[PDB]
């Protein structure tokens, strides 16, 4: 597990007394996917 | 406005409202209104009558009537026989309103007769004398001087557009006959703000130079609120600045309360307050399916109130700062509850 | 077909279909620039834009007027002409190149002029 | 033509770009119209092409939208690809 | 008819107008956010810069290009591929990931080779930490980033508010941490694994910050675009306007004639 | 103004209203006189009409006329031949606009739109 | 001076006292301090500017004196009194996300949150 | 061209030039120049008069005059009347020049003559025999052979396009009994091209060979240049080719 994913992880917990924003909220979920390939060829846009 | 948008409609509403003042006996308060009805069908006619005398309008109404049926010389002549009816009552120094509605028939009666009198055709198919028939028609209308007893003759024709062309030869010359133009638009109707009015196409030349004090204080607002309003319309189309959205509000509540049922006449004293909320952007905070709510609750909570406040518009006929104070405390109150 | 031959026919339908092709996207092209046209069509448009240019050809009794020496290309040359620049084997050089001259040798040679 | 159209039972229109567009018969699919209809075609012929015309004229739609362009649907690109074949 | 066909000609390129305006106007809006973004971004990536400038730096390639998965956001697309394709000459063999459809196309087609990694789902969302992590990853576990001696990363610089320089940056990989010039002037505790740490830090903090300052230029771009759109169209109201005007005369002038000519017998 | 001009040796500005409906006028009088209509609509004797109107305005010895006119433009369409025919007699136009009143500058001449035979 | 920033928000970017968590345990900052490169684990962080002490809750990042006394801090999203109660709330849930659950990675991260949560 | 782009300068300035010519010694080198006004204001007609006695011009010219002020039929027969001056000089074997101004406002003339002796309106509501009216004027004026002593007498009929309309009916018709145009851009007359003459529109079918050899050999392919300097700037509104900045460095200068 990469350093800044690991960091990454954390952040994500991390936006969990209470003071909540959509920026922060932005910021824990994406919905981006990423495709992989070959050769040409694809792998799947698996979900990132 | 385009062909049978419900003009005609538009035009009875002025003759309806024109009971209020004439039920008032003071005779610089009697408009006696003309109806000049030409080429309407026999059955429209009919139901013409018959609304003039539900709303009991038949005692200031004089209706002059040249059928669909009706010759083409009958027709031809319609206006102006209508128009010597007008002359009394504007030689007799009174006041009226003579409602041509639509020259577009009349048109098509002159056409007729020229054609078939074998007189040279002109630009399509329409007489060379056109623009000096309905020169001659329109010219009558006029606001008399004191020497020669001040009395009147308002008149507001009624002009078919042939599918929306303003560009064509009969709507073009009477365009530039007349003064001022009210343009309703066909695409708001069936989109189902009726009145239908295209605020941006109605113009008037006269325009302000009468006009209720009062009504014009509370109402230069109104007219540069409803263009920022179409300005800003089209940019509903996602992410909207603040200011934007400040406008599309105000706007959208403005453009929901000059709705008004056809066949219901509305006194000066009642569009005074209700454009006073508009323009003061009270309405901003009642929904917009609230408005029509608010708009006959406003009305009755302001008669119930204060009736002194509405007599006191309505015989002054100009807002006093006191009275601009006063109904906003009664406007607040209102909204509030 | 059967008059002009097979050959010819199916080299002249090609012409006309990338030109009408860039006609129909003449439009498209005004509106938004080349490069917001479609990747597939864009190739299109660009060997339809040379095809264009590659059909003037100068006149030998407009040599006086127009200034440049006239080419007459022998009916055979043409087909062979036109079919290879619609396989684009020879879109690789300016499009000036293609604008009044003759024969496809020709635009070659005007590619080394230019060139220079 | 005004005289003719209406007299007609159908009409058959064919379009000059379609036909630089190199489909020949260059019959412009949406402007033609049958108003004697199908009870004339073969039996089988109607069963297979029952949806045909709904698809071309989908066909169509859909390329109008193509063109002023932006990312379709898959949806959308499944009538794109019908459509061309 | 030239009369109504004209006039619908002329009717769709005013909804054509009416589109490009309002897309331009949508940009502006949505262009003001982005901005605002891309300057915190920005700060927190000096900060890191500052580490790397101190050190010194002294590093096949990897190829990182962002683009917007969106279309019509100018020459990005097409000005970034250019300058990819450029420095795809420099090193062949080198495996592109493409961070947005639109410079995924454009290198696609060029060499359909070396596309190993590509990402969907960029162009409609702003850069976020998360986006950038786990791309990262990714790019660690995937492309075995550090195998690549080289690793460069292309996104577009916006030089103004009115322009777009594709631009182009070198990572330095975790060797390169290790040999940089000065590194013991901070100090280093082998305890840590700093330079496989501060690799991979710098690997997500520096894309991100490629993301931010690609995703300013792109909206900035297609704002400028649906701007020269509108004015395109603009010129084409006016051509149409006087082909109506012109039809609207002759249309008029036939019209008499046919009469004149009955009028004669 | 020929009588203030000639006879009384001045230099008068003589103010026209529509030109459109000069126009039009004409265009009546050569339909009822039963003249075969030319092109959109307009009288045969288009040229010649303006011609006497825009030829009894000219700078004589003794004094000038000088006239000011107003071209209601017919559907706003300059190639029409009525405001063409009236343009080619017109010799400068000082262009009004209601956006320049709108900046509060009375006169309200458009700068950008005023063009003169003379300024040259 | 103090540079203490995240990606989307930036704030203070020697700042008299920095107290950090970092994989060397604590290190702890005042004025000028020896020039270190020095990972930030996530962390419970003290920020003192004068004697006044702001209390920071950070997600990890890096550290790094610079030797013209630039405390960079970057650290990825952050505050302290943010992260706090439904978090306590959340470490119920991650307990039983631990038991189930790169998944390994991701549990043992709740467990460090929780920690850390727990130092809060 | 399109009126008003003080069309009438454009010729005036032909006729001044010839003023050294006219001034020289042999007949050949001597043009006579008539310059016919139709349809002008008696105001302009004096301008121009007084433009030509300024430019002491006055004695080579003829103005040959029908004004506006002047009846219909007067203008339809002032062309026709002008070019009978014309062949006087030509059939006297002298080079001669005639610039009829303007072609355009004779056929609004021949257009009222003709309408108002009812003979059936034609295309554009121009009468039918227009094309016999300007192709029986154009076609004389001309360069004779030897055998009739090398006469000359140059046209250069001045047409005043409505809205630079260039497939207009009157416009078309003179342009096909023509050769040459000499198309005066609107656009470039705005854009301060005085002479604004866009090359694109401006042809010559015959004119060529007319050139003197030196300004045929060192303006070799300037038209062609500035035929792709209209190309140039015409794809400068993606990637502009050294090539193209060097064109357009020079055709811009």
């Amino acid at each position: 597990i990469s350093y800044a994913a690991y960091l990454n992880v954390a952040a994500q917990a991390i936006r969990s007394t209470e003071l909540q924003t959509a920026s922060v909220l932005n910021r824990s979920q994406t919905d981006a996917f990423y495709t992989q390939y070959k050769n040409a060829s694809e792998p799947t846009p698996i979900t990132k | 406005g385009d062909r049978q948008t419900g003009k005609t409609a538009v035009a009875l509403d002025t003759i309806l409202n024109q009971k209020r003042w004439n039920n008032g006996s003071d005779e610089s308060k009697k408009l006696y209104c003309v109806y000049v009805a030409v080429g309407q069908k026999r059955s429209t006619v009919a139901q013409l009558v018959q609304t003039l005398e539900q709303h009991d309008a038949m005692k200031y109404s004089i209706i002059v009537a040249a059928t669909a049926s009706e010759a083409a010389p009958l027709q031809y002549l319609a206006p102006f026989t209508a128009a010597s009816i007008g002359e009394w009552f504007r030689d007799n120094g009174k006041h009226a309103l003579i409602v041509y509605d639509d020259l577009s028939k009349q048109a098509v009666a002159y056409r007729q007769l020229s054609l078939l009198l074998r007189r040279p055709p002109g630009r399509e198919a329409y007489p060379g004398d056109v623009f000096y028939l309905h020169s001659r028609l329109l010219e009558r209308a006029a606001k008399l001087s004191e020497k020669e007893g001040s009395g009147s003759l308002t008149a507001l024709p009624v002009i078919e557009t042939q599918g929306g062309d303003v560009s064509a030869y009969i709507p073009t010359n009477v365009i530039s006959i007349t003064d001022g133009q009210i343009f309703l638009e066909a695409e708001l109707f069936y989109k189902g703000i009726r009145p239908a009015i295209n605020v941006g196409l109605s113009v008037s030349r006269v325009g302000s130079a009468a006009q209720v004090k009062a009504l014009k204080q509370v109402a230069g607002s109104l007219k540069l609120f409803l263009a920022q309003y179409r300005e800003v319309a089209a940019f509903a189309q996602s992410d909207l600045d603040a200011s934007t959205k400040q406008t599309l509000v105000r706007g959208e509540r403005l453009t929901q309360l000059l709705k008004q049922n056809q066949y219901s006449p509305l006194a000066t004293e009642e569009q005074v307050p209700l454009i006073y909320a508009g323009v003061n952007g009270h309405l901003d905070g009642i929904e917009l399916s609230r408005i029509g709510e608010f708009e006959s609750s406003f009305l009755s909570y302001l008669k119930s109130n204060h009736n002194e406040l509405l007599t006191e518009i309505r015989e002054k006929g100009e807002l006093s700062k006191e009275l601009l104070a006063s109904l906003k405390s009664a406007t607040e109150s209102f909204v509030a509850t | 077909a059967a008059v002009v031959g097979q050959e010819h026919y199916d080299v002249a339908s090609k012409v006309q279909e990338t030109l009408q092709t860039y006609k129909s996207l003449q439009d498209i092209i005004a509106i938004l620039g080349m490069d917001e046209l479609s990747e597939q069509d864009k190739l299109t448009v660009e060997r339809a834009r040379k095809i264009q240019r590659f059909l003037s050809q100068p006149f030998a009794v407009a040599e006086v007027f127009t200034g440049i020496p006239g080419k007459l290309v022998r009916l055979k040359d043409t087909v062979a002409s036109f079919k290879a620049v619609l396989e684009g084997k020879y879109d690789n050089i300016p499009e000036h190149a293609f604008y009044m001259v003759g024969g496809i040798e020709d635009v070659v040679a005007k590619a080394e002029k230019l060139a220079a | 033509p005004t005289n003719v159209i209406s007299i007609t039972d159908g009409q058959i229109f064919l379009e000059a770009e379609l036909f630089y567009k190199g489909i020949r018969p260059a019959i412009n699919v949406g402007l033609s119209v049958s108003r004697v209809g199908s009870a004339a075609q073969v039996k089988a012929l109607k069963q297979v092409a029952g949806s045909l015309k709904l698809f071309l004229a989908q066909y169509r739609e859909v390329a109008a939208f193509a063109q002023f362009g932006s990312d379709l649907d898959a949806s959308t690109k499944q009538t794109l690809v019908r459509g061309e074949r | 008819a030239t009369l109504k066909e004209v006039e619908m000609r002329l009717k769709s390129i005013k909804n054509i107008e009416k589109i490009t305006k309002t897309m331009k106007i949508v940009a502006s809006t949505r262009l003001s956010k982005a901005e605002k973004a891309k300057i915190s971004a920005k700060k927190m990536d000096e900060a890191e810069q500052l580490f790397y400038k101190n050190a010194e730096t002294k590093n096949k390639e990897l190829i990182v290009a962002i683009t917007s998965d969106k279309g019509l956001c100018g020459s990005i697309h097409s000005q970034l591929a250019k300058a990819v394709r450029r420095h795809l000459n420099d090193q062949p063999n080198a495996d592109i990931v493409t961070i947005g459809d639109k410079i995924k196309m454009q290198l696609l087609r060029t060499h359909p080779n070396n596309i190993k990694l590509s990402i969907n789902g960029i162009g409609k969302d702003a850069p976020t930490f998360q986006e950038s992590a786990l791309i990262a990853d990714k790019l660690l576990s995937v492309m075995k980033a550090g195998t690549y001696p080289k690793i460069s990363i292309f996104y577009n610089d916006p030089v103004s508010s009115l322009s777009f320089e594709p631009s182009e940056k070198p990572i330095f990989n975790a060797k390169t941490i290790e040999q940089s010039p000065s590194f013991g002037k901070f100090e280093i505790d082998t305890d840590a694994n700093v330079p496989r740490d501060l690799f991979e830090y710098t690997l997500a903090n520096q894309m991100l910050t490629a993301m931010a300052q690609g995703y300013a230029a792109e909206i900035s771009a297609r704002r400028n675009a649906m701007d020269n759109a509108s004015k395109n169209a603009g010129d084409m109201i006016n051509r149409y306007s006087i082909l109506y005007n012109r039809t609207r005369q002759a249309v008029i002038t036939n019209e008499l004639v046919d009469i004149i000519t009955g009028a004669s017998s | 103004a020929e009588y203030f001009r000639d006879e009384e040796g001045q230099d008068v500005l003589l103010f026209i209203d529509n030109i459109f409906r000069f126009t039009q006028a004409g265009s009546e009088v050569s339909a009822l006189l039963g003249r075969i209509p030319s092109a959109v609509g307009y009288q045969p004797t288009l040229a010649t009409d303006m011609g006497l109107l825009q030829e009894r305005i000219t700078t004589t010895k003794k004094g000038s006329v000088t006239s000011v006119q107003a071209v209601y433009v017919p559907a706003d369409d300059l190639t029409d031949p009525a405001p063409a025919t009236t343009f080619a007699h017109l010799d400068a136009t000082t262009v009004l606009s209601r956006g320049i009143s709108e900046l509060g500058i009375y006169p309200a001449v458009d700068p950008l739109d005023s063009k003169s035979r003379l300024l040259d | 001076k103090l540079q203490f920033a995240l990606p989307h928000e930036t704030l203070y970017s020697e700042v008299t006292q920095v107290n950090l968590p970092a994989k060397s345990g604590r290190i702890g900052v005042l004025a000028n301090h020896v020039p270190t490169v020095e990972q930030l684990l996530p962390g419970v962080v003290e920020v003192m500017e004068g004697s006044n002490s702001k209390k920071f809750f950070i997600s990890g990042g890096f550290a790094t004196v610079q030797p013209d006394s630039q405390l960079c801090v970057t650290a990825i999203e952050a505050p302290l009194e943010s992260f706090s109660e439904n978090i306590k709330n959340l470490l119920a849930e991650a307990k039983k996300n631990v038991s189930s659950s790169r998944e390994a990675a991701e549990a043992a991260i709740q467990v460090e949150v929780l920690e850390n949560l727990q130092s809060v």
